[PDB]
DNA sequence: ACGTCCCGGAAGAGATTCA
DNA sequence: TGAATCTCTTCCAGCACACATCGGGACGT
RNA sequence: GCGAUGUGUG
C-alpha cells in the first residue's frame, strides 16, 4: 500500500491506520493457510524423487569434481570459502599459490583445522568432489559425498542421504510460511540504492562490458550482464556488483579507486534504450492508434 | 442520575468522545428476519403469503376445477421449549391453510357447480425461533447462520492478463438471476460477441439475437449508426458529421462549399473540426477509392427485375458499385466503422453466424441445450419460451430488477421479474460500449454487490420448492377429474413439505450446531456472515480478492474478526451498529452534517451511496456547537482518505467504535495490539468457559453491559416494580401500578433456569441478584446467568500478575500459577454429561434393565437400587455401573462411567415406549414429576390469586371500606361487597371475571399437563426404553490446562506453586501468576502491559477504599474519596455526582467497589499514559507502575523492579483430562486390520507420512519394521508379539501388512493381475 | 455396516455392484426372447456406462450419485486420491502402544530424559507389566494380571518401575518435518497429566507451550529400543542435519 | 524435473505411490513391468526391512545369499 | 407397516500458417 | 505440402488431532 | 465401528 501507517502501538492508532493494519495482517495469516499448502506440496515431491539412494561404497574412485569459490552479494562476502568447502573431499590437490607447493593432497577431508589453513594462505578457489558426478553405479560413494553433518566424522556406509536431504531443503519453506505472519504486516523493501558506494581501497575489474562514451565525457554500460568488482591491494577480490544496463560508471577499467568513491550511478526505476551512435532520428513503422499512442502535455504544450 | 440497579456500581469512565446513538439490540437481523418470515402481512410482500400468492391458485388444464386458497395460520407448539429440549423433537408448530376447492361446469361458461373448503388442510410443520433467536432441531439448540451472496442482476466483469497468454483483456457481461438460469456475454481474442447459457457451451450471440425475432438489417440499424452516401454526377456526396473527423488522416483534400477547409494529410485537428462546423457544412465531396472499406447496411435487389444485387452485411467493391448504380439508388448507407470508436463487433459476430433465421438459431440453442434429440419445431419454441420469458422457471427479485435498472443507467426501480428484448439489447449495448472506453467494470468483493440473506429468505425459498413439488402432485391427481367425490385433504401431501423444511434446517453449511459456551460465543454466532453454502461460494473455488479485506467493509463488517485458518475471510462477522437494509444491504449509521453544525440526527446509508459524500471522521474535535474545531480535517471520500476543508463535509461518522464487531470491542486498549493479536484475543474470547464464582473484570470496555443484558441468559424485568419475593428457584415481582393493565392485573413470575446442560457440556445456570424488597425498573436485570455480574459480561476472572523470569518455569508461554489461586476455588469449572443408555429387543430376545448383572459383587451393585438404575446423589467413580442391562445370550452390557470422570449424579430421566410395562423407578420419577406440576401450577395460582385478591383491597378503601364485613368471610366471597353505583363495581367485576378465568385455566393446564407426563413416547423404530443420566464433574485446574489473557497471550500452566515460593512484594501479599516478559515485544501486543498497569491503578483505589471502610470512617469521607476518583481525568463524559445519592447508596456503592473500583475504555477513545499516571498516583502507587519485589525462596530482593498489576484472565475448555489419551490393545478396524482412531474410540495415533520419512531418514530400520509391521496390522504377527512379551521375549516376527494384502486384491479386482513372484 | 437400528447405511461398492448385476441379468432376459434390437441396443449402453461407473466412476460424464449430490466411490477411488490405501494404509499406519497429551515444561530434567504422566505409562506398559506380575508370581494368570492392573493396587507402581528403569520411549510433534521430529527419552514417571519436555529441545520440535501436543511411542522390540537409544536419543543429535551449526540452542 | 523423474522410474510401486496411479498402473500392465523391491518406499510398502541402515546390513546378507 | 421395488501446468489433437 | 501455436481435458493443491449431527423413499397385502 | 459435512485446535 502507498500510505504507511505512521505511528506505533505505545501511541494510539486512529481508526484508519487501524484499518490499514488489518490489511496487512490479513495478508499474514491467509498466506500462511495457503503458501503452506504449496510447500507441503513440495517437499512431498522432493522426497519422492530423493528417495532410492543410499551412500553404498567407501570409494568410488574419480577425479571429477565441482569449483569452488567464496560468494559476494556487495557487501561483505557472504558466504565465504571456508563455510562453502568445510568438511568435502578435496578432489585435486590444491596448490598453495607458492605454485608447485601441493598443500592438501587429493584425498583429504578438509575438516576445521584445513579449513584454517586454507584461510590463513588465503585461496579463492578449490576443486572439490561432489555427489553430482560420482561414478557409483546405485548410489553414491562415501567420499564423494563428503563429510556428514549432524556427527563430525565422515559419512558413514547406509545413511540414506536421499530423505534427509530432501527434508532440508522443503523444510524451511514450510517452517517459514506457517510463521510469515506475526513479524505483522510489515513490508520487507528495500530500494535498489541507485548508485555502487565502494567501501575499501582497491582496484576495478568489470566482466562483460560493452560501454560507450557519451557527450559528457562518461562512459555508459550497454551490456546486460555487466558485473563490477573490487580487488584488494594484495590481489584478492573482495567485492562484486551488478551494473544494470544504461548505468554510468565514473571510473573506467584498471583504475585505481579509493573508499567511498561513488563508481556507477543510475535510475533505478528505468531501463533507458541508450545508443551507440550519433546523428538524426526518424520513427519507424510508428503509426498512431494501430501501435504507439501520442499524448500531450497542456502546461508545456508539447 | 441512573437507574437504581446502575447505583449499585457505577463503573468509572474514561472516553472523551460524546456518544449520540445507543448500541442497538444485537440480535436484530435474525429475530426480524424470522418475525417478517412468519407472520400474516397483507398484500403479500415477503412473507408465507407471498409463497402461496405466487403459487396458487392451481388450476387444471380448464378442467372446470381450480384449487385456490384462502388465508393460513399455526397451531400452538404441542411442547414448549424445554420439554422439546429433553425429548428431541422440534420445537414446530403446525401449518393449517385454507384452501378452497371451486368446480366449474361443462358446456356452460366459466360457471362454478359447487365450491369447497376443506377449511384447514394441515401441511408440515415450521420450526419456531426462540425467543434468544436459536432454533431447536432434535434435543440440540441450532443456528442459521445468514448468508453473503452475490446480488442478483448483472455484472460487467473483465478477467484481465490470464487468459490467452498475451494480455488481452476480456469482458463478459453476467446477468444473474435470482431464480432460473445464468446468461453471460463475453468476447474472443477474434473480437467476436459469443453467448453462453448455464455454462455450457459457446454460441455466436448474434444467434440470440434474431432468436428473439430479428432481422440482420434491424439488428445492424440498432448496433451501429449509418452514413450516408449520395449518388450525384460529381463523386457521391457524403455526409459527414465532425464527430466522425477524429483521430485519422481523410483520404481527399477536403473542401466542399468553395474553398478547401481542411486540406488532407493534415490530420484533422480539433482546431480543424471547429473550422468545419463554423463552415455550416456536412454534404461535402469524396474520392471513389474508399468506399472499398465499408459494408452494405440493407438489402438491395434489382427494381427492373426483382433480384438480390447485395445482401446486407457485405462489403463492396466497384463491381458491385456499378452493378447497384445501374438502377440508380442514389443513396446509400453503410456501418460507421472507426477502430477506436465504434469496433464492427457486431459486423464480425454477424459474419461468423452459422445461423439463417428464427428457425435455425432455435433449432442451434436447442441442439446445445438438450444436445443429440430432434429438433422438433414445437419443441424448441417452447424451450426458448421457457428459459428466459416464463414467470416460472426465470425469476429476477425486485432487488434484481432494482440493481439491473439501476446498474444500466435507466431511470426507474420497479417493473416485471422477467427479461425482455430491450433488456438483453441494452446489456449488450452497455458491453460493447465498456469494450470501446466508457464505463467500467464492476468488482465484486464491493459490498454494493454482496447482499445478506438471512432465515426469512431462506426458509421461504425452501419452503417454495416444497409448494411446487406439491403442486405437482395437486395438479396431476385435479386433471384427472371426479365430481365432489374428494375434498382438498387428498388432493395435497404434506409429506414433500415437511422433508424439504426439515432437510434444510438439519443438513446444510449453514444451519449449524451453538457455541453455547460462553454469553459473547452466542451472540457472537448469531451475527455471523458467511459466504459459503448453497448459492455462496465454495472454499476450493475460493478465489483470492474476496478473502482480501475491502474499503466498503468501514463499518459493515468487522476487518478485525475472522476465524483463522482453512477459510479465511470468507466467516466475516457482522459489525456493531450496522443493520439490513430494505432490500438487503448492509446499511450503516451517519450523523448528517448542514453547514457547520454537526446535528444530532442519525441516517442510515448503504454502501454505493456512501461514495459521493465526504464522510469526516469520529475522533474529530468538536466544541459545544456542532462545530468543528479545525478548519481543514481528516476525511474520507471515495477509497482515498485525507483532510478537507472545514465546510465540505457532509456525514460525520458515529462514534469511534462502529468499525469493530461486539467480539472484538471487549478488548480494552485495543487500538495499542496488532491486528493478529486483536483477533486471538477475540477468538480465546469466545472460547472462554464459565467458572463457579463469576467476578467482574477491572478493566473494562463498557460494552459488558449490552453484551450481557441482550444475550438472553439473564432474566430482564419487564414491568419496573417491587420484589415480593426471591428464591434460589423463581422471583415474584409485584408490578407498579400505572405500569399494570385494568384487567389481568396479577404479578409478574420469572422461573429461573437451575443447572443444566449447555452444548459444550458448561453448566448453565442462573442466580438471583436482588434483595427482597427493592425497586426494580423496566429493562433491567435479576438473575445472573453463567458468567454474567450484576448485569456485566464477566467471562474470566482478574489476578495478581507480574511479569518477570522466574526459574524457567515459564519457560517458552508457561503461566505460573501460585496454589493461592487453586485454593480459593477460583478457576473451579462445572461441566455436566450426559450419558445414555438404550434397551432394545432384537433376535433371541429382548434386553432388560435389571440390576442383576452375571459376574458382578455387592459393592459394584449397592449404588443401584432395585430396578437397575442409579440413585440421585451417588458419589461414582469411573468404572461403577449406571445402569445395569444385560443382552440374551446372558451377557453384561450395562452402561458404566467413561474412564477417567469423576462426578456425581444429579439427574436421571427415562422414556418408555409406548405398550411397554413402565418399572418401579419409572413410575416413581412418574409421580415425582406429577407432584412437581401440581405444585408449580398451584403455586402461580395461589401467588397470583393473592396479588389479585391484594390489588381488590387496595381498591376498596375508597367505596366503603368493612373492615369488618371484608374481614368476616372467606375473602374469596367478595362478589357483592358494598360499594356504590359507580365503576368500581365494574372494576371489581373486571377482577372477579379475571379471577374465575384463572380458575378454570389452571384447572384445564393441570389436566393437560398430567396427560403429558402420564402418556408413553414416540422413539426411534426399534428401540423399547432409554435411561438418560447426567453428570457432574467438577473439573478443578491442573498442569497442563490452557489459560489466556484478551490478547494473545496464551499459555499452558505449568507449575501450581506454595505459597511461599511467590515473589511476594515489599508489604506480603504474594503475586498470583507469573508470566514471561519475553513474550511481549514479540507476540507484538503491547496493549495487555497497560491493561496490567491500569489494573492495579483500579485495586489501589480498590484497597484504599476497603481501608477508609473497615476504619469506620464517617461517610463524608468515604464521599469525598468516591468523588475524587469519579472526577480524576482529562475532559470525560461520566459527571457523576454523590450529592443525590441518598448517604446510604453511598455506603453500599461502597460494598460493592472494596474488591476494586472498576474502569472503562471505549475502544478507540480510551485512556492515555498521562491519565494512568494520574490515577496510580491517586492511589498510593508508584507512578512507573513498577515495584521492588523480594524473591520466596531466598527472601533476598529482586534488582531492577519488577511490573505488577491485575490482568483479566480466562479459562479455556481445553482441558487436559480431555486431551491425554493413551492406547496398548483394543478394537480393530474391519476392513483393514488397524487399530481405530479417535478418542471416544479407544483408538491410537497414526504414525504418519512424514513420520515415516523421519525414521527412513536416521538409519532407524527395526523400528519402522515393528512400526508398521506388528504394532499396527500384521495379525499373526502381532498376536504373537502380545505373547512373546508376556513371557519376557522381547522378539518380533514380521510376516506381511494386512492393508497391503487388501491393495492386492483391488488391484487385482479390476482387470489388472498383481502377483508375487517366486523367490 | 451397521447404523445404530436395524438398518444398514450405503456402501458404495456393494452400490456399484447391485447396479452392474440387475443390468446384465435384465440383458440376459433380452437375449433369449429375440428381443428388438433398439432394446438391446439401449441396454448394451446401459451396461456398458454401469461398468464403466463401476471400475472408474467419473472419468466418464455426470457421475452417478446415491446419498442426494456427491459422487459415490469407486475402485479406482479407492486406490487413488489422498486417500487411497498408498497414502491412506500403507505409508501412513495407526499404530497400537501410542498415545499423546499436551506438554509443559520441567526445567529440572537432564536433556536425555522426559516427564511422563502415571497414567499414560501405566496404560502404554501394560503387556510388559502383566510379565513381570507373573513372572514374580503374584498373579498366576493373565486374569488375575488385568484385575490388579486395573485395580491399580499398590504393587503395580513398584513393577513398573523397574519396567520402565532403562527403556526409551520416542516423543513427537504432530506436524513432523525434518528428522529431528522424532526423538527418543527415558521416562521418568510425573504425577499430573502433561509430558514435561527439556527445554533445551523446543528449538527443534518447534514447539512453544501454548497448547500444543506431542504423541509417544513405545519401542517394542530389543532390537528397536537399541535403535532409539543409539540413533535417536535426545543426545546423539546436538547438531542439525541441514547446517553444521547446533540445534540445541539455548532459546 | 523431479515431477517426471520419479514417474518414470524403474520401479512402479514407487510410482504408483506418487501422484497419480491410473496412468503407471495401466502403463505398466500393458508392459508387464516387473518390479523388483529395489528401494525404500517400495520395501516399506510391503513392509519389511528398509535397505537404509540396519537394514542396509541384512540387504547385504540377502543380496549375497542370492 | 411388511415386503419389495426405483487454477496453474502440461500434454494431446485440431488447425492455421509456408510453401 | 509440415511445424509452430491456440484449445480443451485430465490431475494435484501440507500434517496431526478434538468434537458435533446424520445416513433413501415409494407402492401391493 | 463406515463415510460424509461442519466447527475448533497445534
Ligand atoms: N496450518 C497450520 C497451523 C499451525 N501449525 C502449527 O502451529 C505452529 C504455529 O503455532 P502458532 O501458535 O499458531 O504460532 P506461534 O508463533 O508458534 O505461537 P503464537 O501464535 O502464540 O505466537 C506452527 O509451527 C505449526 O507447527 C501448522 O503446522 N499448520
Ligand atoms: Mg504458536
Ligand atoms: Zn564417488
Amino acid at each position: 500500500i502507498e500510505t504507511p501507517i505512521t505511528a506505533n502501538f505505545r501511541e494510539g492508532l486512529n481508526v484508519l491506520q487501524y484499518f490499514i493494519s488489518t490489511h496487512g495482517a490479513r495478508k499474514g495469516l491467509a498466506d500462511t493457510a495457503l503458501k503452506t499448502a504449496n510447500s507441503g506440496y513440495l517437499t512431498r515431491r522432493l522426497v519422492d524423487v530423493a528417495q532410492d539412494l543410499v551412500v553404498t561404497e567407501d570409494d568410488c574412485g574419480t577425479h571429477e569434481g565441482i569449483m569452488m569459490t567464496p560468494v559476494i552479494e556487495g557487501g561483505d562476502v557472504k558466504e565465504p570459502l571456508r563455510d562453502r568447502v568445510l568438511g568435502r573431499v578435496t578432489a585435486e590437490d590444491v596448490l598453495k599459490p607458492g605454485t608447485a607447493d601441493i598443500l592438501v593432497p587429493r584425498n583429504t577431508l578438509l575438516h576445521e583445522q584445513w579449513c584454517d589453513l586454507l584461510e590463513e594462505n588465503s585461496v579463492d578457489a578449490v576443486k572439490v568432489r561432489s555427489v553430482v558426478s560420482c561414478d557409483t553405479d546405485f548410489g553414491v560413494c562415501a567420499h564423494c559425498y563428503g563429510r556428514d553433518l549432524a556427527r563430525g566424522h565422515i559419512i558413514n556406509k547406509g545413511e540414506a542421504i536421499g530423505v534427509i536431504a530432501a527434508q532440508s531443503i522443503g523444510e524451511p519453506g514450510t517452517q517459514l510460511t506457517m510463521r510469515t505472519f506475526h513479524i505483522g504486516g510489515a513490508a520487507s523493501r528495500a530500494a535498489a540504492e541507485s548508485s555502487i558506494q565502494v567501501k575499501n581501497k582497491g582496484s576495478i575489474k568489470l566482466s562483460n562490458v560493452k560501454s560507450v562514451v557519451n557527450s559528457s565525457g562518461k562512459l555508459v554500460i550497454t551490456s546486460r550482464n555487466t558485473e563490477l568488482k573490487l580487488i584488494d591491494e594484495f590481489g584478492r577480490t573482495k567485492e562484486s556488483y551488478k551494473v544494470p544496463y544504461g548505468a554510468v560508471l565514473a571510473k573506467g577499467d584498471g583504475e585505481q579507486v579509493a573508499g567511498g568513491e561513488t563508481v556507477a550511478n543510475w535510475d533505478p526505476h528505468t531501463m533507458p534504450v541508450i545508443t551507440e551512435v550519433s546523428g538524426f532520428v526518424r520513427f519507424t513503422d510508428m503509426i498512431d492508434g494501430q501501435t504507439i499512442t501520442r499524448q500531450t502535455d497542456e502546461l508545456t504544450g508539447l | 442520575v441512573y437507574s437504581y440497579t446502575e447505583k449499585k456500581r457505577i463503573r468509572k469512565d474514561f472516553g472523551k468522545r460524546p456518544q449520540v446513538l445507543d448500541v442497538p439490540y444485537l440480535l436484530s437481523i435474525q429475530l426480524d428476519s424470522f418475525q417478517k418470515f412468519i407472520e400474516q402481512d397483507p398484500e403479500g410482500q415477503y412473507g408465507l403469503e407471498a409463497a402461496f400468492r405466487s403459487v396458487f391458485p392451481i388450476q387444471s388444464y380448464s378442467g372446470n376445477s381450480e384449487l385456490q386458497y384462502v388465508s393460513y395460520r399455526l397451531g400452538e407448539p404441542v411442547f414448549d421449549v424445554q420439554e422439546c429440549q429433553i425429548r428431541g423433537v422440534t420445537y414446530s408448530a403446525p401449518l393449517r391453510v385454507k384452501l378452497r376447492l371451486v368446480i366449474y361446469e361443462r358446456e356452460a361458461p366459466e360457471g362454478t357447480v359447487k365450491d369447497i373448503k376443506e377449511q384447514e388442510v394441515y401441511m408440515g410443520e415450521i420450526p419456531l425461533m426462540t425467543d434468544n433467536g436459536t432454533f431447536v432441531i432434535n434435543g440440540t439448540e441450532r443456528v442459521i447462520v445468514s448468508q453473503l451472496h452475490r446480488s442478483p442482476g448483472v455484472f460487467f466483469d473483465s478477467d484481465k492478463g490470464k487468459t490467452h497468454s498475451s494480455g488481452k483483456v476480456l469482458y463478459n457481461a453476467r446477468i444473474i438471476p435470482y431464480r432460473g438460469s445464468w446468461l453471460d456475454f463475453e468476447f474472443d481474442p477474434k473480437d467476436n460477441l459469443f453467448v453462453r447459457i448455464d455454462r455450457r457451451r459457446k454460441l455466436p450471440a448474434t444467434i440470440i439475437l434474431r432468436a428473439l425475432n430479428y432481422t440482420t438489417e434491424q439488428i445492424l440499424d440498432l448496433f451501429f449508426e449509418k452514413v450516408i452516401f449520395e449518388i450525384r454526377d460529381n463523386k457521391l456526396q457524403m455526409e459527414l458529421v465532425p464527430e466522425r473527423l477524429r483521430g485519422e488522416t481523410a483520404s481527399f483534400d477536403i473542401e466542399a462549399n468553395g474553398k478547401v477547409y481542411v486540406e488532407k494529410g493534415r490530420r484533422i485537428t480539433a482546431r480543424h473540426i471547429r473550422q468545419l462546423e463554423k463552415d455550416d457544412v456536412k454534404l461535402i465531396e469524396v474520392p471513389v477509392e474508399y468506399i472499398a472499406g465499408k459494408v452494405v447496411a440493407k438489402d438491395y435487389i434489382d427494381e427492373s427485375t426483382g433480384e438480390l444485387i447485395c445482401a446486407a452485411n457485405m462489403e463492396l467493391s466497384l463491381d458491385l458499385l456499378a452493378k447497384l448504380s445501374q438502377s440508380g439508388h442514389k443513396r446509400i448507407e453503410t456501418l460507421f466503422t472507426n477502430d477506436l470508436d465504434h469496433g464492427p463487433y457486431i459486423s464480425e459476430t454477424l459474419r461468423v453466424d452459422p445461423t439463417n433465421d428464427r428457425l435455425s438459431a432455435l433449432v442451434e440453442i436447442y441442439r446445445m441445450m438438450r444436445p443429440g434429440e430432434p429438433p422438433t419445431r414445437e419443441a424448441a419454441e417452447s424451450l426458448f419460451e421457457n428459459l428466459f420469458f416464463s414467470e416460472d422457471r426465470y425469476d429476477l427479485s425486485a432487488v434484481g430488477r432494482m440493481k439491473f435498472n439501476r446498474s444500466l443507467l435507466r431511470e426507474e426501480i420497479e417493473g416485471s421479474g422477467i427479461l425482455s428484448k430491450d433488456d438483453i439489447i441494452d446489456v449488450m449495448k452497455k458491453l460493447i460500449d465498456i469494450r470501446n472506453g466508457k464505463g467500467e467494470v464492476d468488482d465484486i468483493d464491493h459490498l454494493g454487490n454482496r447482499r445478506i440473506r438471512s432465515v426469512g429468505e431462506m426458509a421461504e425459498n425452501q419452503f417454495r420448492v416444497g409448494l411446487v413439488r406439491v403442486e405437482r402432485a395437486v395438479k396431476e391427481r385435479l386433471s384427472l377429474g371426479d365430481l365432489d367425490t374428494l375434498m382438498p385433504q387428498d388432493m395435497i401431501n404434506a409429506k414433500p413439505i415437511s422433508a424439504a423444511v426439515k432437510e434444510f434446517f438439519g443438513s446444510s453449511q449453514l444451519s449449524q450446531f451453538m457455541d453455547q459456551n460462553n454469553p459473547l460465543s452466542e451472540i457472537t454466532h448469531k451475527r455471523r456472515i458467511s459466504a459459503l453454502g448453497p448459492g455462496g461460494l465454495t472454499r476450493e473455488r475460493a478465489g483470492f480478492e474476496v478473502r482480501d479485506v475491502h474499503p466498503t467493509h468501514y463499518g459493515r463488517v468487522c476487518p478485525i474478526e475472522t476465524p483463522e485458518g482453512p477459510n479465511i475471510g470468507l466467516i466475516n462477522s457482522l459489525s456493531v451498529y450496522a443493520q439490513t437494509n430494505e432490500y438487503g444491504f448492509l446499511e450503516t449509521p451517519y450523523r448528517k452534517v448542514t453547514d457547520g453544525v454537526v446535528t444530532d440526527e442519525i441516517h442510515y446509508l448503504s454502501a454505493i451511496e456512501e461514495g459521493n459524500y465526504v464522510i469526516a471522521q469520529a475522533n474529530s474535535n468538536l466544541d459545544e456547537e456542532g462545530h468543528f474545531v479545525e478548519d481543514l480535517v481528516t476525511c474520507r471520500s471515495k477509497g482515498e482518505s485525507s483532510l478537507f476543508s472545514r465546510d465540505q463535509v457532509d456525514y460525520m461518522d458515529v462514534s469511534t467504535q462502529q468499525v469493530v464487531s461486539v467480539g472484538a470491542s471487549l478488548i480494552p486498549f485495543l487500538e495499542h495490539d496488532d491486528a493478529n493479536r486483536a483477533l486471538m484475543g477475540a477468538n480465546m474470547q469466545r472460547q472462554a468457559v464459565p467458572t463457579l464464582r463469576a467476578d467482574k473484570p477491572l478493566v473494562g470496555t463498557g460494552m459488558e453491559r449490552a453484551v450481557a443484558v441482550d444475550s438472553g441468559v439473564t432474566a430482564v424485568a419487564k414491568r419496573g416494580g417491587v420484589v415480593q419475593y426471591v428464591d434460589a428457584s423463581r422471583i415474584v415481582i409485584k408490578v407498579n401500578e400505572d405500569e399494570m393493565y385494568p384487567g389481568e392485573a396479577g404479578i409478574d413470575i420469572y422461573n429461573l433456569t437451575k443447572y443444566t446442560r449447555s452444548n459444550q457440556n458448561t453448566c448453565i445456570n442462573q442466580m438471583p441478584c436482588v434483595s427482597l424488597g427493592e425497586p426494580v425498573e423496566r429493562g433491567d436485570v435479576l438473575a445472573d446467568g453463567p458468567s454474567t455480574d450484576l448485569g456485566e459480561l464477566a467471562l474470566g476472572q482478574n489476578m495478581r500478575v507480574a511479569f518477570m523470569p522466574w526459574n524457567g518455569y515459564n519457560f517458552e508461554d508457561s503461566i505460573l500459577v501460585s496454589e493461592r489461586v487453586v485454593q480459593e476455588d477460583r478457576f473451579t469449572t462445572i461441566h455436566i454429561q450426559e450419558l445414555a443408555c438404550v434397551s432394545r429387543d432384537t433376535k433371541l430376545g429382548p434386553e432388560e434393565i435389571t440390576a442383576d448383572i452375571p459376574n458382578v459383587g455387592e459393592a459394584a451393585l449397592s449404588k443401584l437400587d432395585e430396578s437397575g438404575i442409579v440413585y440421585i446423589g451417588a458419589e461414582v467413580t469411573g468404572g461403577d455401573i449406571l445402569v445395569g442391562k444385560v443382552t440374551p445370550k446372558v451377557k453384561d452390557s450395562s452402561l458404566r462411567v467413561p474412564n477417567g470422570v469423576s462426578g456425581t449424579v444429579i439427574d436421571v430421566q427415562v422414556f418408555t415406549r409406548d405398550g411397554v410395562e413402565k418399572d418401579k423407578r419409572a413410575l416413581e420419577i412418574e409421580e415425582m414429576q406429577l407432584k412437581q406440576a401440581k405444585k408449580d401450577l398451584s403455586e402461580e395460582l395461589q401467588i397470583l390469586e393473592a396479588g389479585l385478591f391484594s390489588r381488590i383491597r387496595a381498591v376498596l378503601v375508597a367505596g366503603g371500606v368493612e373492615a369488618e364485613k371484608l374481614d368476616k368471610l372467606p375473602r374469596d366471597r367478595w362478589l357483592e361487597l358494598g360499594l356504590t353505583d359507580e365503576e368500581k363495581q365494574n372494576q371489581l367485576e373486571q377482577l372477579a371475571e379475571q379471577y374465575d378465568e384463572l380458575k378454570h385455566e389452571f384447572e384445564k393446564k393441570l389436566e393437560a399437563k398430567r396427560r403429558k407426563i402420564t402418556q408413553g413416547d414416540d422413539l426411534a423404530p426399534g428401540v423399547l426404553k432409554i435411561v438418560k443420566v447426567y453428570l457432574a464433574v467438577k473439573r478443578r485446574i491442573q498442569p497442563g490446562d490452557k489459560m489466556a489473557g484478551r490478547h494473545g497471550n496464551k499459555g499452558v500452566i505449568s507449575k501450581i506453586n506454595p505459597i511461599e515460593d511467590m515473589p511476594y512484594d515489599e508489604n506480603g501479599t504474594p503475586v498470583d501468576i507469573v508470566l514471561n516478559p519475553l513474550g511481549v515485544p514479540s507476540r507484538m501486543n503491547i496493549g495487555q502491559i497497560l491493561e496490567t498497569h491500569l489494573g492495579m491503578a483500579a485495586k489501589g483505589i480498590g484497597d484504599k477504599i476497603n481501608a477508609m471502610l473497615k476504619q469506620q470512617q464517617e461517610v463524608a469521607k468515604l464521599r469525598e474519596f468516591i468523588q475524587r476518583a469519579y472526577d480524576l481525568g482529562a475532559d470525560v463524559r461520566q459527571k457523576v455526582d454523590l450529592s443525590t445519592f441518598s448517604d446510604e447508596e453511598v455506603m453500599r456503592l461502597a460494598e460493592n467497589l472494596r474488591k476494586g473500583m472498576p474502569i472503562a475504555t471505549p475502544v478507540f477513545d480510551g485512556a492515555k499514559e498521562a491519565e494512568i499516571k494520574e490515577l496510580l498516583k491517586l492511589g498510593d502507587l508508584p507512578t512507573s507502575g513498577q515495584i521492588r519485589l523480594y524473591d520466596g525462596r531466598t527472601g533476598e530482593q529482586f534488582e531492577r523492579p519488577v511490573t505488577v498489576g491485575y490482568m483479566y484472565m480466562l479459562k479455556l475448555n481445553h482441558l487436559v483430562d480431555d486431551k491425554m489419551h493413551a492406547r496398548s490393545t483394543g478394537s480393530y478396524s474391519l476392513v483393514t486390520q488397524q487399530p481405530l482412531g479417535g478418542k471416544a474410540q479407544f483408538g491410537g495415533q497414526r504414525f504418519g507420512e512424514m513420520e515415516v520419512w523421519a525414521l527412513e531418514a536416521y538409519g532407524a530400520a527395526y523400528t519402522l519394521q515393528e512400526m508398521l509391521t506388528v504394532k499396527s496390522d500384521d495379525v499373526n504377527g502381532r498376536t504373537k508379539m502380545y505373547k512373546n512379551i508376556v513371557d519376557g521375549n522381547h522378539q518380533m516376527e514380521p510376516g506381511m501388512p494386512e492393508s497391503f494384502n487388501v491393495l492386492l486384491k483391488e488391484i487385482r479386482s479390476l482387470g489388472i493381475n498383481i502377483e508375487l513372484e517366486d523367490e | 455396516v451397521p447404523l445404530d437400528g436395524g438398518r444398514f447405511a450405503t456402501s458404495d461398492l456393494n452400490d456399484l455392484y447391485r447396479r452392474v448385476i440387475n443390468r446384465n441379468n435384465r440383458l440376459k432376459r433380452l437375449l433369449d426372447l429375440a428381443a428388438p434390437d433398439i432394446i438391446v441396443r439401449n441396454e448394451k449402453r446401459m451396461l456398458q456406462e454401469a461398468v464403466d461407473a463401476l471400475l472408474d466412476n467419473g472419468r466418464r460424464g455426470r457421475a452417478i450419485t446415491g446419498s442426494n449430490k456427491r459422487p459415490l466411490k469407486s475402485l479406482a477411488d479407492m486406490i487413488k486420491g489422498k486417500q487411497g490405501r498408498f497414502r491412506q494404509n500403507l505409508l501412513g499406519k495407526r499404530v497400537d502402544y501410542s498415545g499423546r497429551s499436551v506438554i509443559t515444561v520441567g526445567p529440572y530434567l537432564r536433556l536425555h530424559q522426559c516427564g511422563l504422566p502415571k497414567k499414560m505409562a501405566l496404560e502404554l506398559f501394560k503387556p510388559f507389566i502383566y510379565g513381570k506380575l507373573e513372572l514374580r508370581g503374584l498373579a498366576t494368570t493373565i486374569k488375575a494380571a488385568k484385575k490388579m492392573v486395573e485395580r491399580e493396587e499398590a504393587v503395580v507402581w513398584d513393577i513398573l518401575d523397574e519396567v520402565i528403569r532403562e527403556h526409551p520411549v520416542l516423543l513427537n510433534r504432530a506436524p513432523t518435518l525434518h528428522r529431528l521430529g522424532i526423538q527418543a527419552f527415558e521416562p521418568v514417571l510425573i504425577e499430573g497429566k502433561a509430558i514435561q519436555l527439556h527445554p533445551l529441545v523446543c528449538a527443534a520440535y518447534n514447539a512453544d507451550f501454548d497448547g500444543d501436543q506431542m504423541a509417544v511411542h513405545v519401542p517394542l522390540t530389543l532390537e528397536a529400543q537399541l535403535e532409539a537409544r543409539a540413533l535417536m536419543m535426545s543426545t546423539n543429535n546436538i547438531l542439525s542435519p541441514a547446517n553444521g551449526e547446533p540445534i540445541i540452542v539455548p532459546s | 524435473g523431479i515431477t517426471k523423474a520419479s514417474l518414470a522410474t524403474e520401479s512402479f510401486i514407487s510410482a504408483a505411490s506418487f501422484q497419480e496411479t491410473t496412468r503407471v498402473l495401466t502403463e505398466a500392465a500393458v508392459a508387464g513391468k516387473r518390479d523388483e523391491l529395489r528401494g525404500l518406499k517400495e520395501n516399506v510398502i510391503v513392509g519389511r526391512l528398509i535397505p537404509a541402515g540396519t537394514g542396509y546390513a541384512y540387504h547385504q546378507d540377502r543380496m549375497r545369499r542370492r
